[PDB]
């Protein structure tokens, strides 16, 4: 079952195929039409796509595509109706199928395929720039949102209090690998919404916190301020994720998004995992996840269960589940 | 020629209760920048606007990331933020293509970068950061426009005494 | 020959020559074009009982125009065609307002964009549509200029019909005199663009 | 509201309105028109979800053209109402090719009939349409007589385009008038008829 | 099962409903709504034969009677007749059929006419022989038990009516011709002027009759000195004698016993004399009309649509009008 | 009686000779044209017609007297329209009817008895008059206004290719 999967929603154009949900036939990526042909632009959808069709329908004849796969939900309305507009045509073309994937469904998917033999009751934190998140994934694969900041991502706060601290991009990676020479209970930084009945966040309470110290005061060590408020931030995820975890009953955790690959959060998860005896993923080493072998996939198991969508299905760019 | 109306010193309440005042008196196809640093309070201000419109403030979020968030109300908000923004063709087309609309109101996280994109008519909205819980807010309020005034105004007499 | 023009530069205009058959269908309500477009053209097509490697070439309306518009036209037109790399006519949307209009001698075709400036051509039509002014962003004012000089016999303002004949008609001709593009080449006509430095050079003019 | 619309007085324009949605179809060319008419409105309400008896008006293209092109249009129009007396919209064919014209102006409709004369009608289109002169018969001397004085922008010869919105507008419009008829007091303009008269009158 | 049914073919315009077959509850027609004109006054008219300003009317008259909810079948005579003349109550019809949301037949006048022998006659075996001899058709057709009709014999020139009519003209009687030269051919002996018998031993059933035509043209053209009922009754025999030798040779060959008559040339004193003659004299089972010559209105097209329907053999809205059609 | 348009007389044209010419007066015209056939009863006006019919690409075996039909309509090269007007009442039918063929440049009219409402068709109408001479040859009298020319030359042209056989 050939899906024919097209992203429009990340900023690389991106058109793969992808026989069984498994074996990748031919994944072509604008990003790789650059020094493998050492023009056409960042994140330039209508021109991009079109040549990577050209690309795709060169070297897979079009009958053998089954399905035609496309995200719609979220992204920019402008992106979203390239690859989906488009997808759309191509089902009419090839009188194939479509499917609308919800990416933030897609991502969630893929720690099902980090390790085939994962089973499904499990709860999911995304911890993003775009997003921050905690969810059900019901044994039937059923999701919500049951946790969601109010204001700024993890991502965000991060990114900004790297740049108060006059430190590099990007934002996480700098203050992770600098507060390892810091101290991580030097300055008693607050942790919006803890120990709550809410399984929700706040962070631009923190930015502030930090924005207003890095003002008022002096003779600090950034390190230490950087370490101060990783685990301000890593206090308030790990808190979370395992409240609810217990609160519904589940021992098998997973950690999606960049958030996810802090240090001292994969360390301080890690010692609550050893301790509790629980089940903790992350996903894989070179974190692209968001190519078109995404959606593929994600639209491989939608029409192996014949949940298609019609030609009247419009973007939304707030897509969540 | 265009009127400043310093706000000293504000609560984080009077200031969503300004933006409240500034966005309910707005008619039409109207680009409210927000000029404001790190901290500045900018998305609170957006907080304050969106009640004019009859949705809740839980909705409001940086768009630091999404770039656009889009409140569907009494009038649709369209909400930028361009701390992210790396293509300038987004203000070229996508950004072009919103001021058309001109039953709707945009408001720009950071509109005070790339000056030469926007209106002459433009409202300004710069926020600083007097006080651990105060902003110092000035409005700035393009002649084409003076019905604003007499209704901003009140309020800053009516905060002063 | 089988043709599919489609223009939804303002609302969705859409021609079909099966043979010697001509069908324009045109919709004009609520429902946006990522809606209702596709639909459209697959009940059109699954009734004249042809499939899309039977067309000959395809019309579409790159030119000026909404944005989110003309992003769906021309991405469905990717669509169709590109699984059979299929001729694409590449139609002008203001060309094509003008060809729409039944008359003879001087046209400016105007759409209202951002604020304070309009889209604008102007056309001198006997048989063949000779351009005086390209198009290009022009200000409320400079429209006023515009006018006088050139000195229009019709003016289409904001609200432009397009017949889907024409656009097939068009379509047609390019293929016959050999203008047609594959879908990989296509560029939209986004005068968007052009407003920002009419502004830059106002806002310095103090 | 919802309002169906058809002119077959030179080709098969149809448009159909239900609330917030307007289609406009034409179909040109070989198929006769009782092949096409009857066809293209039944697939259409169809994909409306639309029956029949649910229209608050259809109007009917009645105004100067070909006999076998309206007898046939008027009829379909006829079959469609007469069961449930759905107010009927007569539409004039010259008055509707006339508004669809973008261009307002001294607006000329006139229509190749009998080899060496014409149908015939110039408009005013301002606010409404100012009927300058009334749709009659002409010489192919008699025409250029009529172009010499109201010396008119456009001249809409031989090839009418009708707009189906216009159709549709239009019944809309005459519905609130209550210029509304009976399905049965359907009258078409049969210039024709007055051509056998003036030239019976010349030889 | 109510089948409402329209006529438009040429002159007449008529709708009817029938229920299961011969079941009539409505044939209203422009021609009994014309006596019934002088009752009153005047003000919602039908004209004569103009068909699409009557067909509404009808319709109307026929729909404040029979709520239209209970039509369950709609059929229209598609052809043969006067293209426009048809295109009336064939687009009107697949319109009633749209709205109605109920299915569409369109019917032969041909198919109806030969049906219309059934309507006469009920109890009627259906492997018979039909010769329709009008002023539009003079032909010969077989029904099957199965009831499907081919043509088999044909006039390549005029009808027996056509010839009738004319030679009338020639003779300079009244119209129609027939009935004319029927009653005046009675005064008259048959065999005074042997005229030809155009096709007469010829191997095929195909009818000519323009060689009669001029063969008496010629006749006045050169003689002075005849009696008028002389040509009359020896020109009616060259045909009676034609008609009946086809009629017979094709029902014998094609080995039939049943034989049945439509056409107001049907009407004639001269031809069912001689077809009673022989048919008492072979033991064939001959028919005919009443003499009331309305074989023009809707009960006909409304049963070919019980007929076809009951059949399930249902009519598409693109269906044409054929004027050039036959069985 | 006097119609000052331009003689082209004929005499005893068998009745195959009167087919042929038939032929050669319709496969030379392009479309819009207009010809009245006159002559009394059984002179050949029908039979006429069966010539025109070999110049669209017809055999005549469907060519018929069209007196109760109206408007026999047989397509072709050109589609031809063939109308007996004998057993006329409403002339509502050409008023309306017969007028709307009119509309149509495309295709040729013939009209057995034509002569009978003279002066409803147009001035730039053609006439063939079917006189009567041998039970078998025919005298034939066709008509051209001053609006019709080209003709009067390629028709006196065939009389020769089988009038000297
Ligand atoms: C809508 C879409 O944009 C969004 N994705 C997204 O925002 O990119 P993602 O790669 O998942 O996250 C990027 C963020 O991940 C943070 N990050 C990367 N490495 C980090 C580290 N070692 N420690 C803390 N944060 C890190 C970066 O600071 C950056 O802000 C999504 O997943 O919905
Ligand atoms: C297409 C339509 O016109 C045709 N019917 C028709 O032409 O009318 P109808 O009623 O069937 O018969 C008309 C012919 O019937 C002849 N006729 C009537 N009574 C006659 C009689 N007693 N003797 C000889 N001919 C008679 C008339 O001369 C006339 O030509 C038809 O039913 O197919
Ligand atoms: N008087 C005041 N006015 C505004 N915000 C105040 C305030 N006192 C405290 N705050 C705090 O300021 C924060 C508002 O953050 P934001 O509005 O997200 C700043 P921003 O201008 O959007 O910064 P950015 O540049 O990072 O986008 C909240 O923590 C709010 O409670
Ligand atoms: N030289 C000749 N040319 C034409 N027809 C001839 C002829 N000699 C004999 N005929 C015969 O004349 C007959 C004329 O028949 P038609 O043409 O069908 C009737 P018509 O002359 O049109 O008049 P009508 O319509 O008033 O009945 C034919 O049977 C034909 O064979
Ligand atoms: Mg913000
Ligand atoms: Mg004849
Ligand atoms: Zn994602
Ligand atoms: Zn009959």
């Amino acid at each position: 079952m050939r899906v024919l999967g097209i992203e429009t929603s990340c900023d690389e154009t991106a058109v793969a195929v992808l026989d069984d949900g498994k074996n990748v036939v031919v994944n072509f990526t604008v990003s790789q039409i650059e020094v493998h042909q050492k023009e056409v632009a960042a994140r330039h959808h209508l021109k991009n796509l079109p040549i990577l069709l050209k690309k795709a329908f060169e070297k897979v004849p079009p009958e053998t595509v089954d399905v035609v796969a496309a995200t719609y939900g979220p992204g920019l309305i402008g992106a979203l109706l390239v690859g989906l507009s488009a997808a759309k045509g191509l089902a009419i073309s090839l009188e194939k199928p479509f499917v609308g994937v919800n990416h933030v469904e897609a991502h969630v998917q893929a720690v099902f395929l980090a390790n085939p033999d994962l089973k499904p009751p499990l709860v999911v934190l995304m911890v993003s720039g775009g997003h921050t998140q905690l969810m059900k994934v019901d044994e039937d694969y059923s999701m919500e949102v049951l946790g969601e900041t109010l204001d700024d991502s993890a991502g965000e706060a991060f990114d900004k209090v790297a740049r108060l601290l006059g430190l590099g991009y990007p934002g996480g990676p700098v203050i992770d690998r600098v507060a390892k020479k810091g101290d991580p209970e030097k300055y008693s930084f607050p942790r919006p919404m803890l120990d709550d009945d809410s399984y929700n966040f706040s962070f631009a309470g923190l930015k502030t916190s930090v924005l207003y110290f890095l003002q008022r005061e002096k003779g600090y060590k950034v390190e230490d301020v950087a370490a101060s408020f990783q685990k301000a931030v890593v206090d308030i995820l790990v808190e979370k994720t395992f409240r609810l975890a217990r609160n519904l009953g589940i021992r098998k955790i997973a950690f999606v998004g960049g958030v996810a690959a802090n240090s001292m959060l994969r360390e301080e998860v890690r010692k609550r995992a050893e301790r509790w005896n629980y089940e903790v993923f992350f996903p894989p080493l070179e974190l692209c996840t968001d190519n078109a072998l995404m959606v593929a996939k994600a639209g491989y198991e939608k029409a192996k269960r014949g949940m298609f969508s019609p030609l009247s299905l419009n973007a939304d760019p707030n897509l969540n589940v | 020629k265009m009127r400043h109306l310093r706000f000293e010193n504000l609560t984080e309440e009077q200031l969503k209760r300004l933006a409240k005042i500034l966005t309910e008196n707005l008619k039409g196809g109207e680009v409210v920048i927000l000029s404001g640093n790190l901290g500045a309070g900018k998305t609170t201000f957006v907080k304050g606007m969106i009640r004019a419109i009859g949705l809740d403030e839980k909705m409001v979020k940086s768009p630091t990331f999404t770039l656009m968030n889009v409140y569907p109300g009494l009038k649709t908000i369209y909400h930028l933020d361009l701390y992210r923004l790396q293509d300038t063709d987004f203000l070229s087309l996508d950004v072009e293509d919103i001021l058309e609309d001109e039953d709707g109101i945009m408001v720009v996280e950071w509109g005070d970068l790339f000056d030469g994109f926007w209106p002459e008519d433009s409202i300004k909205v710069k926020i600083e950061i007097a006080d651990e819980s105060h902003r110092n807010v000035e409005i700035l309020i393009p002649e084409e426009v003076n019905f604003l005034v007499e209704k901003i105004e009140r309020y800053r007499k009516e905060l002063q005494n | 020959m089988n043709v599919l023009a489609l223009d939804t530069s303002q609302r969705i205009r859409i021609g079909l020559r099966k043979g010697e058959d001509l069908f324009e269908i045109s919709y004009t309500g609520e429902k946006k074009h990522a809606e209702i477009l596709p639909v459209v053209v697959k009940k059109l097509l699954d009734e004249l009982d042809l499939k899309v490697k039977d067309l000959d070439v395809v019309g579409v309306g790159i030119g000026p125009g909404g944005l989110t518009g003309l992003r769906v036209g021309i991405a469905t037109v990717v669509g169709l065609v590109s699984p059979y790399d299929i001729p694409v006519a590449p139609l002008n949307s203001f060309e094509m307002t003008a060809k729409s209009c039944p008359a003879d001698g001087v046209v400016l075709v105007a759409r209202r964009a951002r604020k304070g400036y309009h889209y604008c051509a102007v056309y001198l039509k006997d048989k063949g549509l000779n351009p005086l002014k390209e198009p290009s962003v022009v200000s409320d004012e400079e429209l006023e200029e515009i006018t006088k000089e050139f000195s229009p016999k019709i003016v289409l303002k904001d609200d432009l019909l397009i017949s889907p004949a024409v656009l097939v008609e068009e379509s047609e001709r390019l293929f016959r005199e050999k203008k047609t593009i594959h879908y990989y080449e296509i560029e939209p006509l986004y005068l968007q663009k052009s407003i920002a430095e009419l502004n830059w050079e106002k806002k310095k003019r103090g």
